[PDB]
RNA sequence: UUAAUUGCGAUAACGAACGAGACCUUAACCUACUAAAUAGUGGUGCUAGCAUUUGCUGGUUAUCCACUUCUUAGAGGGACUA
RNA sequence: UGACGGAGCCAGCGAGUCUAACCUUGGCCGAGAGGUCUUGGUAAUCUUGUGAAACUCCGUCGUGCUGGGGAUAGAGCAUUGUAAUUAUUGCUCUUCAACGAGGAAUUCCUAGUAAGCGCAAGUCAUCAGCUUGCGUUGAUUACGUCCCUGCCCUUUGUACACAC
């Protein structure tokens, strides 16, 4: 049983606390894992015109998404899957679990 | 102590290896000898007509053993060049798949290198001892 | 000098070069003394280096160009005319092989030989503009010593840049040959000439 | 004015009744090069360049340093 | 070509319409602590080295 | 165990990690020795950082450096700070001090780029104009 | 290192195809100035023909250049992959021809004749001189006329 | 009704235009509801 | 005096506010902390060669071991004109 | 400081298919565009080390409206699509004109900046000579002024006040 535990939310403030805390739940007892890897941030780039019109200077603006990703990976036995299961959602944060 | 293609220089080597191929083994005739451009961005077929073929087997060859897993379709990007478009900027253009192809598979037979799963080819043994011991004679060449 | 061998053997001509001062392949930057006693401190010597490349600061403040050396002050004024721009191996490969050039004829060190043609060429006097109101005149008082190297190097870098352009001679020796004739004097060059050119214009408006 | 160009006729081809002076109007050359031959001896640069080697093996003159489309030479002192 | 050699200590300020000539005070090497007052084109300051072609003259501004 | 340290270069977009290790004395990059990096000039600007004090502080000393990324002249420039960095690294952890401070101080006495890495990194091009500092035609009458 | 007398035989005017042929240039590039040759189908009759690439046009006899331009006429049968010819799958034979040196005006005379009866889009403004690709000509190309 | 379409039929999922479109990103609407919208798409504006 | 009613100081003015400043992001450094086969580094195993005499160049995820300096931002430090 | 052809040939930003058909790797065929069989990926993992160009090394050329330049057209080979003719676009051969450093005047610029060069994205079923972002090489010249063109504060004048 090889489950892993993939996080994707914008609001770098509020994955960390996630993140954070899974790994708390997840240091109880033993179950032997690795630390949080750092993925690089995937800037999206959408790129607009602040005139409506074709009247006014040649402005350019750049809006930006900063999406930040960390997922973790666990191994244990049958138990593991029902103690960790415990969703810490909070808006703006989706987890999506995979095992194996 | 031991000389690789690393521990000699490209151009001397390649012209070593070159005139090995010119001199012993028969590499393989293309067909259409001297009459293409060798890519698509270029115009004039190489001045060096009779050769231009293992010299480029000697490129290949190394390239290959340089690389680890490549193929022809990445060979052409490889060899690419910019071509004056007319009035156009200049443009990357990939190389000919044709001779790519033509002078991997004349060298498939001799030995140089063998086919490679997972896309592209690795170096074979036989391939790879010659192409490393012509290293450890090029170098004393030149006294 | 001992020679030392190490599990990469290297050519011995650098080492050689590296025993007691470090210098160029074969060229010594001693004994390149400046003749004027108006140019020191803003000529950069005792300083040797190996190639004329280096990413310096020497733009960010006002005097930082004065630690600059002579050699790349002639890649650098290359450095210009549109097509020009940008490879500046090219532009070290133009002042070594013009260096070279002046090894074989005037077999003094080529470096000392474009010092003295910098002194020799370098302007002191020129005019300035005045408004006047309807039609311009114009006043002629001294050079600073710093404007005159900097337009020292530049009078020689387009004077070749023309004697090479649409001829069969290359560009190689087309700076040797105007470097030696500012040196020596020869009343014939492109430098010399706009020298005594704006020489004559103070003069007149002195 | 623009006038008509000279059409400077640099040698291409060398042929018996130039190649023989060559071995006796280039001696007493302080400094020579290729540039030199081309506009001096009225030769092309690739012709100068075999006619310098050929010169060379001879052996009167050496190639000290050299590199593409440039060299520097000197007669025997 | 007769020329003289000119010393600088102090600087007035940057002069002329343009802004490219600078009043500065130079002194002579011969016959020392003798004051003329010149202009010049090119950057200068303090502790500076300078030749003259004419020694006789005095520039109060320009434009 | 072996005695080996590891450093690292930085360019514009060149990254040059190094590792150094007491051996019978070797250098090479990607494989290849100092004398083949192909910048056919300079290759002495190159040599200036094991050069200016001499063979001697080689040795024994087989040092390895990895150069990804950068333009030509910006590849060139990462092997002399990884080389440079590396030296002080094993003069930091196998050799004493007063061979130590007479090497840093001829090299920084020197030329500042062999131990100090540029921090004049590219500005980013801004709107209305072709570069960062570069603006458009106006043509108006 | 090769040395070669060049004895009488050079000539400075050459005279072949019914066109005047320059020398004292190199032959591959002497070629391309007769008319209906372009520098990259000069090279292929020039190794075809197998003869000396640095070789000037002044200095070269009558069986070489005889060689030479015998291609033209026929350059199929000699082995050509025929897809450099000029003149490939015409409308009247449907073969692969190289029109020579004389005959490049008479074949786009008979193109352009032929575009004329039939008055198509392409030939009405061909007649009339303007443009038949579709390039803008409002504000290009002014001084021409 | 006799149609074809099917190459580049696209409209502004907000405000039906086949005006400008910037696509390929998820949003396939037109600029200036993508301006009057705000907080959804590249808020932070960091930038 | 400062790019700045930006500051000193003077002063029938005092108390103030907005803007600028301030604030945030990006590009910069960290061999200091968590670190990481969806990034790597070195070594241990298998295997290929060159001179074989000591080494070098490689490839290999179920061959593992140790680490985050080079690759990634998290909390942070770091120049304020000292 | 060049054109052409062969060798070394190094980056960053970003994007990418689910009830649809995107980026496409590898093999094979064809000079080329392009065609076939599969593989990997919903993505730091696969496209992609985007092995890009400007760049340097070997040669040919020669001061010649010439090997610079491809406007101008003709014919043939393919892709996109219900349809492409006033050639969508790509590829091959041939025809090879003006242009030889542009006169009043005018545009941008104080460092990785300008300039040279290329890459990703926007328009897109296909089509960049545009723009938005990124990357490579990367100068000389200023450290000053209000003389022209404009700005701010103070004083003075005004028969202006929709205001020179």
């Amino acid at each position: 049983i090889k489950i892993r535990i993939t996080l994707t939310s914008t609001k770098v403030k509020q994955l960390e606390n996630v993140s954070s805390n899974i790994v708390k739940n997840a240091e109880q007892h033993n179950l032997v894992k690795k630390g949080p890897v750092r993925l690089p941030t995937k800037v999206l780039k959408i790129s607009t015109r602040k005139t409506p019109n074709g009247e006014g200077s040649k402005t350019w603006e750049t809006y930006e998404m900063r999406i930040h990703k960390r997922y973790i990976d666990l191994e244990a036995p049958v138990q593991i899957v029902k103690r960790i299961t415990q969703i810490t959602i909070e808006p703006g944060v989706d987890v999506e679990v995979v095992v194996a | 102590p031991g000389v690789s293609v690393r521990d000699v220089a490209a151009q001397d080597f390649i012209n070593a290896y070159a005139s090995f191929l010119q001199r012993q083994g028969k590499l393989e005739v293309p067909g259409y000898v001297d009459i293409v451009k060798t890519s698509s961005g270029n115009e004039m077929p190489p001045q060096d007509a009779e050769g231009w073929f293992y010299k480029r087997a000697a490129s290949v060859a190394r390239h290959i053993y340089m690389r680890k897993q490549v193929g022809v379709g990445k060979l052409n990007k490889l060899y690419g060049g910019a071509k004056s478009r007319g009035v156009r900027p200049y443009k990357h253009i990939d190389a000919s798949g044709s001779i790519n192809r033509k002078v991997l598979q004349a060298l498939e037979k001799i030995g140089i290198v063998e086919i490679s799963p997972k896309g592209g080819r690795r170096i074979s043994e036989n391939g790879q001892r010659d192409l490393d011991r012509i290293a450890a004679q090029t170098l004393e060449e030149d006294e | 000098f001992t020679p030392v061998v190490l599990a990469t053997p290297i050519p011995e001509e650098v080492q050689q070069a590296q025993t007691e001062i470090k210098l160029f392949n074969k060229w010594s930057f001693e004994e390149v003394e400046v003749k004027d006693a108006s140019l020191v401190d803003y000529v950069q010597v005792r300083q040797p280096i190996f190639v004329a490349h280096t990413a310096g600061r020497y733009a960010n403040k006002r005097f930082r160009k004065a630690q600059c050396p002579i050699i790349e002050r002639l890649t650098n004024s290359l450095m210009m005319n549109g097509r020009n721009n940008g490879k500046k191996l090219k532009a070290v490969r133009i002042i070594k092989h013009t260096l070279d050039i002046i090894n074989v004829l005037t077999d003094q060190n080529p470096i000392q030989v474009v010092v003295d043609a910098i002194t020799n060429t370098g302007p002191r006097e020129d005019t300035t503009r005045v408004g006047g109101g309807g039609a311009a005149r114009r006043q002629a008082v001294d050079v600073s010593p710093l404007r005159r190297v900097n337009q020292a190097i530049a009078l020689l870098t387009i004077g070749a840049r023309e004697a090479a352009f649409r001829n069969i001679k290359t560009i190689a020796e087309t700076l040797a040959e105007e470097l030696i004739n500012a040196a020596k004097g020869s009343s014939t060059s492109y430098a010399i000439k706009k020298k005594d050119e704006l020489e004559r214009v103070a003069k007149s408006n002195r | 004015k623009k006038s008509m160009k000279d059409r400077a006729q640099h040698a291409v081809i060398l042929d018996q009744e130039k190649y023989d002076r060559i071995l006796k109007e280039v001696p007493t050359y302080r400094y020579v090069s290729v540039s030199v031959l081309v506009d001096r001896l009225k030769i092309g640069g690739s012709l100068a360049r075999i006619a310098l080697r050929h010169l060379e093996k001879e052996g009167i003159i050496k190639p000290i340093s050299k590199h593409s489309k440039q060299a520097i030479y000197t007669r025997a002192t | 070509t007769p020329v003289t050699l000119a010393k600088v200590i102090k600087v007035l300020g940057r002069t002329g319409s343009r802004g490219g000539v600078t009043q500065v005070r130079v002194e002579f090497l011969e016959d020392t602590s003798r004051t003329i007052v010149r202009n010049v084109k090119g950057p200068v300051r303090e502790n500076d080295i300078l030749v003259l072609m004419e020694s006789e003259r005095e520039a109060r501004r320009l434009r | 165990a072996v005695p080996s340290v590891q450093t690292f270069g930085k360019k514009k977009s060149a990254t040059a990690v190094a590792h150094v290790k007491a051996g019978k004395g070797l250098i090479k990059v990607n494989g290849s020795p100092i004398t083949l990096v192909e910048p056919e000039i300079l290759r002495f600007k190159v040599y200036e950082p094991l050069l200016l004090v001499g063979l001697d502080k080689f040795s024994n000393i087989d040092i390895r450096v990895r150069v990804t990324g950068g333009g030509h002249v910006s590849q060139v420039y990462a092997i002399r700070q990884a080389i440079a960095k590396g030296l002080v690294a094993y003069h930091q952890k196998y050799v004493d001090e007063q061979s130590k401070n007479e090497l840093k101080k001829a090299f920084t006495s020197y030329d500042r780029t062999l131990l100090i890495a540029d921090s004049r990194r590219p500005e980013p091009k801004k709107f209305g104009g072709k570069g960062a500092r570069s603006r458009f035609q106006k043509s108006y009458r | 290192s090769l040395v070669v007398q060049e004895q009488g035989s050079f000539q400075h005017i050459l005279r072949l195809l019914n066109t005047n042929v320059d020398g004292n240039i190199k032959i591959v590039y002497a070629l391309t100035t007769i008319k209906g040759v372009g520098r990259r189908y000069s090279n292929l009759v020039c190794k075809k023909a197998d003869v000396d690439l640095h070789k000037r046009a002044g200095e070269l006899t009558q069986e070489e250049l005889e060689r030479i331009v015998q291609i033209m006429q026929n350059p199929t049968h000699y082995k050509i992959p025929a897809w450099f010819l000029n003149r490939q799958n015409d409308i009247t034979d449907g073969k692969d021809y190289h029109t020579l040196a004389n005959n490049v005006e008479s074949k786009l005379r008979d193109d352009l004749e032929r575009l004329k009866k039939i008055r198509a889009h392409r030939g009405i403004r061909h007649f009339w001189g303007l443009r038949v690709r579709g390039q803008h000509t409002k504000t290009t190309g002014r001084r021409r006329a | 009704h006799p149609r074809r379409y099917g190459k580049g039929s696209r409209q502004c999922r907000v405000c039906s235009s086949h005006t400008g479109l910037i696509r390929k990103y998820g949003l396939n609407i037109c600029r200036q509801c993508f301006r009057e919208k705000a907080n959804d798409i590249g808020f932070n504006k960091f930038r």
